[PDB]
DNA sequence: ATGAATGTGCAACAGCATGATCGCGGCAACGTGCAAAAGTCGTGCCAGC
RNA sequence: GCCGCGAUC
DNA sequence: GCTGGCACGACTTTTGCACTCGATCGAATGCTGTTGCACATTCAT
């Protein structure tokens, strides 16, 4: 994902070894192969063929983090949009706090 | 030995789901005991069977 | 609280009743029917907490 | 429904999307079993029995 | 009653945190151990605290000094 | 609770799908582990003395050349009893740096996307600590009765 | 032979409940065609030539 | 209560006015195509049988009179109660989200 | 001039194709003989009127 | 717990 | 003296028990994506 290239390309290039950052190359995808792709299993399990994504889901041994709005739904917690924004605002901080 | 509440402890914080393979052993602890009969009901006394 | 959550129902009935109209929200019922589904199966699904 | 009989298709002629318009033939019975002729890009010909 | 909440929303301008502030307020009034702090027409406690908010007497700010002061005489 | 099924079966969701987990966990194709899946063939394992390969799929009227032949030192089972003995006895970590050396001392555009695929799976499989063995269930667990 | 009769009688595709809001929709269904049914074609089936 | 509910005495009738007074109600239609078409209006109550909708939502909901029916959901929190007000209610959202 | 590796093209298999309502019907998979125990039935018992 | 059939937008 | 609910010695029922043998079908939706296999081509000796 572009979004966990930028963060080790900024963070790479903060310390001295700024050479340690790899040049990338953007690819495009379909609504229908992008949405599969998504890092959490939760969501694109519930749009498309359970069957495959369970599977790459199970031997990976991987984790939802529950990080979109189709991942709260499905859980019943409040989402992370609108009113429900603020509420995982407050959360988040905790949870880095420890 | 009484006031106990388990239905209103059930809710527990929770986050991140995982999901991975499932072993043999994790599966018997799951379980709580065993299957080997066939049927399901029987009509002679309209009981579960054992 | 109006589907599945079979605490959450009754909780929010009482809470109605009194003239409290607090969430106390829950945990659906579908979920964890679909989690032992899935447990039903060789994929073990767990909550971390 | 269908009425039994040969029925000769030409399956529109896109199915390799050469161009080649491909001539099908059926034997529909009212009780039984199919009977199909079918001409390949090749221009062989392929029956598909049942 | 308010059939527009511009006038409340345009005092704490987000249209997401208004709810929430009106929700406490309306929580505070409903439960018990508060009293509207502006006069009450026969409506309900939602559209109180949403005029309470759009004349500008209730936030977020002042709630929580309000909560602090009552903490600190208990 | 649980089943034991006296005899390890093979799970369809690791079997019988596009991407095939055992399929392209053993270099071996669909058609022929759905074979040794229903007893039509053999598969041998170790046989290091013996002419046989680690993965062969020598077949019954083979079965019994060998045995008249080679005798003892030829390991081979019809069931999927026999896919758990081949996977046990694979070193995930030894087999990760040996395709990790053919990938990049050869280069070629057809074999490193297999490659890549089976170096991918290999490494999903040492970091998220399961084990290989565990796709075939030999304790089937059911549904709650009220569900 | 009761049983078979009784069954295409009873449960099919093409024996449905006769609509008795006015004279018109008895004649109307009664006089029907159908291109479903057992030897027929599935709705999804039809395409827009159909 | 419930006895006297179910015998629908008058005092029943104006408690339940009571009750009705600022309680926004969501109602939907059934093919809810965008964001508009799901709206919070007030109720007032009818002695009648059929939801009587304003004509200047018809274009919003996509519904004309003849035959159509609408769902109606009850928001029953006071956070629910309010994101019916300040979010859903129909003079709020005016200028179509597209 | 010929063999082998590679890339390209073709064929078979898998998933997927709107939402919410209302009304009528029809509708699956044993046995066995003896111990061992338990329940039961015909019978005799004391306690209340 | 459905399967067919019909109907509405 | 008359009458009505308690126990005992045979009868009678149940259960573990785990142990064996035992045709007739509908075939007809495109649309796309993926994986495997066969063949044409090109390079090396
Ligand atoms: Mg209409």
């Amino acid at each position: 994902q572009v979004e966990y290239s930028r963060v080790k390309i900024a963070n790479r290039e903060l310390e001295a070894n700024g050479k340690v950052g790899a040049t990338y190359s953007r690819d495009l995808l379909g609504i229908t192969k992008a949405s599969l792709a998504t890092e959490s299993f939760i969501s694109a399990a519930s749009f498309q063929e359970t069957t495959r994504v369970l599977t790459e889901a199970a031997v990976a041994g991987k984790r939802d983090e529950l990080r979109g709005l189709k991942e709260n739904v499905i859980v019943g917690r409040l989402i992370p949009a609108g009113t429900g924004y603020a509420y995982h605002q407050d959360r988040m901080r905790r949870r880095a706090a420890g | 030995l009484l006031k106990f509440l388990k239905a209103q402890t059930k809710t527990e914080e929770f986050d991140a789901i995982k999901i991975a393979l499932a072993s043999p052993d994790m599966i018997r602890s799951w379980s709580f005991g065993e299957v080997k009969k066939p049927e399901t009901i029987n009509y002679r006394t309209f009981k579960p069977e054992r | 609280v109006k589907s599945d959550d079979v605490n959450g129902r009754t909780k929010m009935y009482k809470n109605i009743v009194d003239g409290n109209h607090q969430m106390e929200p829950g945990m659906p019922e579908s979920f964890n029917v679909l989690l032992k589904e899935i447990r039903s199966l060789g994929i073990n699904i767990e909550l971390e907490d | 429904h269908r009425s039994p009989g040969v029925f000769f298709d030409s399956d529109k002629g896109k199915t390799h999307s050469s161009g080649k318009v491909l001539y099908n033939a059926r034997i529909i019975p009212y009780r039984g079993s199919w009977l199909d002729f079918e001409f390949d890009p090749k221009d062989n010909l392929f029956v598909r029995i049942d | 009653a308010r059939v527009t909440v511009q006038d409340a929303v345009e005092k704490i301008g987000n249209r997401f945190d208004l709810v929430l502030v009106a929700a406490r307020r309306a929580r505070q009034m409903q439960v018990g151990g508060k009293d509207p702090l502006v006069p009450e027409e026969n409506d309900k406690t939602t559209v109180i605290a949403l005029r309470e908010i759009e004349e500008g007497l209730i936030n977020n700010q002042i709630l929580d000094v309000r909560e602090r002061q009552e903490q600190q005489e208990q | 609770g649980h089943i034991e099924l006296a005899s390890p079966t093979a799970h369809i969701w690791f079997l019988k799908s596009l991407p095939s987990r055992i399929g392209l966990l053993l270099d071996m194709p669909l058609r022929d582990i759905e074979r040794v899946l229903y007893f039509e063939s053999y598969v041998v394992i170790e046989g290091g003395m013996t002419n046989l390969e680690r993965q062969q799929i020598l077949t019954e009227e083979q079965y019994l050349d060998a045995l008249e032949e080679f005798g003892d030192e030829f390991d081979a089972k019809m069931g999927a009893e026999a896919i758990q003995a081949l996977l046990k006895s694979m070193d995930l970590e030894q087999e990760c740096e040996q395709l990790r050396e053919e990938l990049n001392e050869t280069n070629s555009e057809t074999k490193r996307k297999k490659l890549t695929k089976r170096i991918k799976l290999l490494e999903a499989f040492v970091q998220s600590g399961n084990k290989p063995e565990w796709m075939i269930l030999t304790v089937l667990p059911v549904l709650p009765p009220d569900l | 032979i009761s049983a078979a009769v009784k069954e295409f009688f009873g449960s099919s595709q093409l024996s449905q409940f006769m609509d008795q809001n006015n004279p018109l929709s008895e004649i109307t269904h009664k006089r029907r065609i159908s291109a479903l049914g057992p030897g027929g074609l599935t709705r999804e089936r039809a395409g827009f030539e159909v | 209560a419930k006895k006297m509910v179910e015998r629908e005495e008058a005092v029943v009738w104006d408690i339940l006015d009571e009750v009705i007074r600022e309680h926004p109600v969501l109602l939907n239609r059934a093919p809810t195509l965008h964001r508009l078409g799901i709206q919070a209006f007030e109720p007032v109550l009818i002695e009648g049988k059929a939801i009587q909708l304003h004509p200047l939502v018809c274009a919003a909901y996509n519904a004309d009179f003849d035959g159509d029916q609408m769902a109606v959901h009850v928001p029953l929190t006071l956070e629910a109660q309010l994101e019916a007000r300040a979010l859903m209610m129909s003079t709020n959202n005016i200028l179509s989200p597209a």
